[PDB]
């Protein structure tokens, strides 16, 4: 039920302009990533070519090459968030976890984002569409603990 | 009694959900009235979860309300720790002129009755009566300028795209705030949506175009449906504009921020930078004019049109004209935002407005701008806020970010998180950022061990980056490390 989905999705951004972006959003939003099974279709259907459809995934990072884990944490690098101590959540949530800074694995993945409007709340994390913020080193505890 | 419970990112980060849901459990417990509301976020962050109640006299707001403090309430408000008293008389509330954001935390972002009693829809109502040239004129004659960037007057921009002929013009909102600090636009779009519909009604009226377009990131999934709402909800109010406004939610690239990587993200290729023989005000989305400007520089229009482009011009120094927001985070005791006029000193708004630091210790390091910007000192405390003068004093000021940093802080981390964030964040066009930056990241490490010929190695390496790169992520990256090595010796051995 792959063909279906994705030619439903096509049919959902029928006559739009530069409808590759979100048709590539729908598709990674379904499956969790751009399946190389699914670089001719969508170039068939827009009128492209593999190469164009395969160059547009490569230069978005939002856009996987490979499943993550079931659940994912995106913790800021920016400037802001580096300031109020990003480093040492980082270090104690990687310690936890035992997963380094953009090593991903099946239980989590662990990557930077580097910004989420948080800066205010200077420690930002996002975990599983749940953003927080003021991550001392005690929230990392819940963190994890809703996090198996 | 009535209860304003936080929506946005900042409350709902912060735990304004728990909050919610422990006062709902003991309303519960304790029969009452229990009308919650969920507004936006009033510009202060330091207690974004605030719950203000009201009273005959206004709304007195509370603290960071943490779960275990809800108890306290339905007791007394006035014996209350968490005790701040009408929220709109703090100090930090008060000295905001605040235009802009005027109605964006004291009503229900998606509530159109709330909105049009707040003076909504005027922008637009009133704009229609008049002509093309006339909105133009008015826009210009204030001297809006540019808030993303330098600073290029809008009207003449909007001028340029109007003294061009095709079937199908465009507009465009560059809302991709990638840059630290910035964190303005993810309120105005989270709160007083409709704000943006209306500047961007007005624009396309104005520009001439029908079909409009509004570029999120993806690190703002909240505002994003917060602004698919507002035009869903707002369909019948553009209807009587003649426009037909969609979102595009950009894939995670900091240099889709950019003119023309933006409206190249938005016609389906990779967001490469593109030379500029032609301005896409000319040549812009598919070969047709366009007119791409901030959210700030949208959401004042409506508000510039209508309340008088006169008075719009009365706020600021002798070149720079209007009222700014300037956000404030890091380590900060009272962060968020302060919406007012030039010519303000960061001294001020930093020592004084809000406080120290968090941790309690000095500042070392106050970062105008995003990692694109110098790192001024507290010796530059004399340097009133205003593009000319920063941009005269070896700086930059932008989206008016603003971070802070103590003496805890190492200018070395920093100066290499620069060059390594203009090598994660390169769409790769032009040699001076593809490979400028990651040689840089090596002889800042290089720096770091002790060798005396990697300093002007990295002098030259730049400059040719400043006089070379095609773009401003590879032509400005250089002055984060040249402001902390020339401001910061001490740390750069
Ligand atoms: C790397 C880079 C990132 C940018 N990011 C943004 C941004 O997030 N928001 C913005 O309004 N302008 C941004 N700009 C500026 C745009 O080039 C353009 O000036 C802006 O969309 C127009 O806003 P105005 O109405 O203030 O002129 C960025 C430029 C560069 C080079
Ligand atoms: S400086 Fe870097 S990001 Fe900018 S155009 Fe050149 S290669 Fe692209
Ligand atoms: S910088 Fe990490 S929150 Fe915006």
């Amino acid at each position: 039920t792959d063909t279906a989905r994705l030619r439903a999705i096509l049919a959902a951004h029928r006559g739009r302009e530069g409808a590759l972006l979100p048709i590539l959003h729908d598709v990674q939003a379904a499956f969790g990533f751009i399946p190389e099974d699914a670089y001719a279709p969508i170039a068939a259907d827009l009128g492209l070519t593999r190469a164009e459809v395969a160059g547009v995934v490569g230069f978005y990072h939002d856009f996987r090459k490979a499943p993550a884990g079931r659940h994912v944490i995106k913790l800021c690098r920016a400037e802001a968030c580096q300031a109020m101590g990003m480093d040492a959540v980082q270090a104690r949530l990687e310690s936890a976890l035992g997963l380094r800074l953009g090593d991903s694995s099946e239980a989590v993945t662990l990557e930077a984002v580097y910004c989420l409007g948080l800066c205010a709340c200077a420690p930002a994390a996002m975990v599983d569409d749940r953003l927080v913020g003021r991550l001392d080193a005690a929230a990392v505890a819940g963190i994890v603990a809703e996090l198996g | 009694m009535k209860i304003w419970l936080p929506c946005d990112a900042a409350a709902k980060a912060c735990g304004a959900e728990a909050v919610l849901a422990a006062l709902r459990l003991e309303a519960e417990k304790r029969g009452g009235a229990l009308d919650i509301a969920r507004n936006g976020s009033r510009g202060m962050i330091w207690l974004e979860p605030l719950l203000e109640v009201e009273t005959p006299a206004g709304r007195i707001g509370f603290g960071p309300m943490t779960p275990a403090d809800v108890p306290a309430l339905f007791d007394a408000l006035e014996s209350h720790p968490k005790a701040l008293g009408l929220v709109e008389e703090i100090p930090f509330f008060k000295r905001q002129t605040r235009l802009t954001f005027a109605r964006c935390g004291r009503i229900e972002p998606l509530s159109l009755a709330q909105f049009a009693a707040a003076e909504g829809w005027a922008g637009l109502r009133k704009a229609l009566k008049m002509t093309p040239a006339e909105v133009v004129e008015e826009v210009l004659a204030s001297g809006l300028r540019g808030r993303g960037g330098a600073g290029f007057p809008t009207g003449i921009k909007w001028r340029t795209v109007a003294a061009a002929q095709a079937d199908q013009k465009y507009i465009v909102c560059n809302v991709d705030e990638g840059d630290s600090g910035s964190f303005a636009d993810r309120m105005l779009i989270e709160g007083d949506p409709f704000c943006l519909v209306e500047g961007m009604a007005i624009a396309g009226h104005a520009v001439g175009a029908t079909r409009g377009y509004v570029y999120i990131r993806s690190e703002y999934p909240d505002a994003i449906a917060v602004m698919r709402a507002a035009i869903a909800m707002a369909k019948p109010f553009l209807a009587e504009a003649g426009f037909e406004m969609e979102v595009r939610v950009g894939a995670g690239a900091y240099v889709c921020g950019e003119e023309t990587s933006l409206l190249n993200s938005l016609e389906g290729k990779r967001g490469t930078v593109r030379a500029k023989p032609p301005l896409p005000a000319l040549k812009g989305l598919f070969g047709k004019p366009t007119v791409v400007n901030n959210l700030l520089s949208l959401a004042a229009v409506p508000w510039i049109i209508a309340h008088g482009a006169k008075a719009y011009e009365s706020f600021g120094m002798d070149r720079s004209r209007g009222t700014i927001p300037l956000q404030i985070g890091g380590n900060v005791k009272r962060g968020g935002l302060f919406e007012t006029g030039f010519g303000i000193t960061l001294g001020e708004l930093v020592e004084d407005i809000c406080g120290g630091t968090a941790s309690g210790r000095p500042v070392k390091a106050v970062q105008v701008g995003g990692p694109l910007g110098a790192y001024h000192p507290v010796s530059d405390y004399h340097l009133p806020f205003c593009y000319e003068q920063f941009a005269g004093q070896g700086g930059l000021v932008g989206h008016a970010g603003l971070v802070v940093h103590d003496d805890t802080a190492d200018m070395l981390k920093l100066a290499r998180f620069a060059m390594e964030f203009c090598a994660i964040e390169s769409c790769g066009t032009c040699t001076p950022c593809r490979i400028g930056a990651v040689r840089g990241v090596e002889v800042i490490d290089r720096i770091a061990a002790g060798d005396a010929s990697a300093m002007p190695l990295l002098d030259d390496l730049c400059q040719t980056m400043k006089l070379g790169s095609l773009c401003a992520l590879g032509g400005f990256t250089p002055y984060p490390v040249q402001s902390a090595i020339r401001h910061f010796p001490a740390d750069f051995p």
